[PDB]
This record gives structure tokens, C-alpha cells and sequence, in this order.
């Protein structure tokens, strides 16, 4: 019914975004934590590795840290990052 | 993952 913007947990509704800095679908958000959405989200929301913003439901959620310097985030060697499982919040795709 | 690890 409302959209969160930070304190994720599942069963969030969630506007996702295509980020221009990392090139990557993100949550939008006021934290200042990065929440990727996992690649094994996008065909359930219709996306692809094009469109600019979509809403979703949260079903998982995952803290991890880069180790290489060029990854699939564009984050810096080390950062910390969310990555985020989520569905559309009525269609069983 | 090279990528990256779970913390
Ligand atoms: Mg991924």
C-alpha cells in the first residue's frame, strides 16, 4: 500500500530504479546504503541486463562486500552493498 | 563469487 524508502525488510513495496552511475537497477532510498537488486530478480519484474523504473515487493535480502575492484555494481574494492531479491507485488510470473 | 562475498 505505501512505498519504503529505508529500513528494508520483506514484504516491502519498493520503487526500483535504473541507476545512471552504477548502471545497475537500484532501490531507491535515503539510506546511505547501497541496496542492488539481485540478477536473479530481473525477468520476474520484467527487466533486462530497458526500462526506467519499476515497483516491487522485497523477499530477500543480502549484505555483501565487493573483493574485486571491477565488478558488476561498479562499486569500489570493499564496499559494502545490499542485494535484494523482489517480485512484482501481484503478477506470478 | 570473485565478485563478491556474503558478510
Ligand atoms: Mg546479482
Amino acid at each position: 500500500e505505501k512505498i519504503a524508502i529505508r529500513d528494508f525488510q520483506v514484504g516491502d513495496l519498493v520503487l526500483i530504479i535504473l541507476d545512471e552511475r552504477h548502471d545497475n537497477y537500484v532501490l531507491f532510498t535515503v539510506s546511505p546504503t547501497l541496496y542492488f537488486l539481485h540478477s536473479e530478480s530481473l525477468p520476474a519484474l520484467d527487466l533486462k541486463p530497458r526500462r526506467p523504473w519499476v515497483l516491487g515487493k522485497v523477499m530477500e535480502k543480502e549484505y555483501c562486500q565487493a573483493k574485486k575492484a571491477q565488478n558488476r555494481f561498479k562499486v569500489p574494492l570493499g564496499t559494502k552493498f545490499y542485494r535484494v531479491k523482489a517480485v512484482s507485488w501481484n503478477k506470478k510470473v | 563469487s570473485s565478485e563478491f562475498e556474503v558478510v
